[PDB]
């Protein structure tokens, strides 16, 4: 067991996690950027890594 | 525009001073859902909107100016023609500028650029209070009530 | 033949390569590279591709003699362009008009206005047409003015000092008299013709020529009308009057607003009490 998952895992597998899952999860949920003036301007988020 | 000669009844009915029997008659003419579908091309046509009540449609409001024209004052964008509108129907005094910027929730440069815009063809001849809380000016014409 | 560090330091390198002598300055592939293959090989092609671009450009612009109707030309067929990828990736014009009747509708069908809450609700409209890949390009060094011209033609110094012998120093008229050119690229070459040429530009102000065919071209690759001085004239003293009235109309009206408020006001003073 401390082999193959080992002692201290509490923050690595967790960090690995959220750079693999979560940091490309939660820019799909704000990546519309529309503005007031001039109604034809945006971004999009496609993609993300780190 | 230039549909069919409904332009012309619209004319000849909103000569006089109209109410919901114009458009009792109007639909009492012909038959009435094509009645219904050219009268809503009509109004889409840019002409009189009608009024929710407590009776069924009215007209706004008795004269036929008929003068947007959507496209021509000095370039084009669908949004001058809205803020005139807008100003049409302010009613005794005037309309804020906090009005303007409550309602449609644009921003307040692109009220700055109607201003412009609109000024440069006298349609913003303002009245001017004694006392100025929030800047009630631009009504449409002749400085009228003077508080 | 390909990428691969052939010799240095002893002669010139061959190893695996087609290089011979040594001062490879000219065109600078000597031995290999292995960085930035496509990312800088379409770079000069788009720059190429560009120059080419607006060289027809500058030779579709002979044909028509309007500089920015042609550029509007330009811009017109691009449009069309976008109007055929409108047919190719997608009604479609949803859109918004200068009333609030926008849709579909323009409220219910039904008893009375049922879709006001869905008309009364711009920033949903047809976009997703003009598709185009990315680059990593540059325009530095120097942006923003500058004068894109050409070696000039002889034909067109035969008519310049043709028409300097028939209608002179008039940089106005010069520049609408090339209707494809500008207006500081013929100052400077006024003072470019100015420098050279004494004998011709002497004998061209000695001529005095009456203009006529100058205004023979001018109303033909332009289509203007050129009313005179007293239909203009007139057509300008109409409009000043027709605003005067208009002026003076409208201050009338505006009297008699403030003559009917004021009686409005003493008829609501007379119903108060």
């Amino acid at each position: 067991f401390l082999k193959v998952k080992g002692l201290v895992k509490q923050h690595l597998d967790s960090f690995n996690y959220f750079v693999d899952t979560d940091l490309k999860k939660i820019i799909k949920a704000n990546q519309l950027i529309l503005s007031d003036v001039d109604p034809e301007f945006y971004l999009k988020y496609v993609d993300i890594r780190v | 525009l230039s549909d069919n000669a409904k332009t012309l009844h619209s004319q000849m009915m909103s000569k006089g001073i109209g109410a919901l029997f114009t458009q009792q008659e109007l639909q009492k003419q012909m038959g009435i859902g094509s009645l219904t579908d050219l009268m809503s091309i009509v109004q889409e046509l840019l002409d009189k909107n009608l009024i929710k009540l407590v009776k069924q449609n009215d007209e706004l409001k008795f004269q036929g100016v008929l003068e947007s024209e959507a496209q021509k004052k000095a370039t084009m964008s669908a949004e001058e023609a809205l803020v005139y509108s807008y100003i049409e129907a302010s009613g005794r005094e005037g309309i804020w500028s906090k009005t303007i910027k409550a309602r449609t929730n644009l921003h307040q440069h692109v009220v700055l650029k109607c201003l412009k815009s609109l000024e440069s063809q006298r349609y913003v001849k303002s009245v001017k209070s004694v006392k100025f809380p929030t800047r009630k000016i631009y009504m449409l014409y002749s400085l009228q009530p003077s508080v | 033949k390909k990428v691969r560090d052939g010799e240095s330091a002893k002669y010139f390198i061959d190893e695996e390569n087609f290089t011979m002598a040594e001062l490879c300055k000219p065109n600078f592939p000597i031995g290999q590279i292995s960085e930035n293959f496509e990312k800088s090989k379409m770079a000069k092609k788009a720059k190429l591709e560009k120059r080419r671009h607006l060289r027809e450009l500058r030779m579709r612009a002979r044909q028509e003699f309007k500089p920015l109707h042609s550029l509007t030309k330009e811009e017109q067929e691009e449009e069309e362009e976008k109007r055929k990828e409108e047919r190719d990736k997608l009604e479609s014009d949803r859109k918004a008009h200068t009333a609030i009747q926008l849709k579909g509708t323009m409220a219910i069908d039904e008893e009375t206005m049922v879709v006001d809450r869905h008309k009364n609700a711009e920033n949903e409209y047809k976009e997703k047409v003009d598709e185009n890949p990315f680059a990593n390009l540059y325009n530095y060094g120097s942006y923003g003015r500058g004068s894109y011209t050409d070696p000039w033609t002889v034909e067109e110094m035969i008519k310049f000092y043709k028409a300097l012998s028939m209608w002179g120093t008039d940089f106005n008229l010069i520049s609408q008299l090339y209707p494809y050119r500008s207006r500081k690229q013929v100052k400077a070459k006024f003072v470019n013709e100015e420098k050279k040429r004494p004998i011709l530009i002497e004998l061209a102000l000695r001529s005095k020529l009456p203009p006529n065919f100058d205004e023979y071209c001018c109303e033909i690759k332009k289509n203007i009308g050129t009313v005179a001085d007293f239909n203009e004239k007139l057509i300008e003293l109409q409009n000043e009057h027709k605003h005067h009235m208009k002026e003076i109309e409208e201050a009338k009206n505006t009297a008699k607003e403030e003559d009917q408020t004021a009686q409005r006001l003493n008829d609501a003073n007379l119903n108060k009490k």
